[PDB]
């Protein structure tokens, strides 16, 4: 109803709900993830996922 | 990675991944082929050109 400024979005809001939340929230999950799976583990080259 | 030398070994990360899926697949028993003898009379008798 753009003939009433009143009612109109202030301050106006472009940005995520929380980038932050979000942001930490995915971080938790990449690294669950990644070091959740077992990996054959008895010497430091044997549980690398990735070379050099 | 240098492991033990006797027989089969796995010299690398990828080696021990091959030597796991050759494992598995249990090609370390192949089956068993037939006997020379047995086999080569039996293969005299059915080869030959009948009645002759």
């Amino acid at each position: 109803d753009i003939t009433q400024s009143s009612k109109a979005p202030n301050p106006p809001y472009s940005q995520l709900f929380n980038s932050n939340v979000v942001q930490l929230v995915q971080n938790y999950a990449y690294n669950t993830f990644l070091g959740a799976i077992p990996v054959d583990a008895m010497s430091q080259s044997l549980m690398n996922f990735v070379t050099d | 990675q240098s492991g033990q030398d006797s027989g089969l070994t796995a010299k690398s990360q990828a080696q021990q991944a091959l030597n796991f899926i050759r494992y598995a697949s249990a090609q370390v028993t192949p089956p068993s082929l037939p006997k020379l003898s047995a086999y080569s009379e039996l293969w005299n008798q059915a080869t030959a050109k009948p009645n002759s």
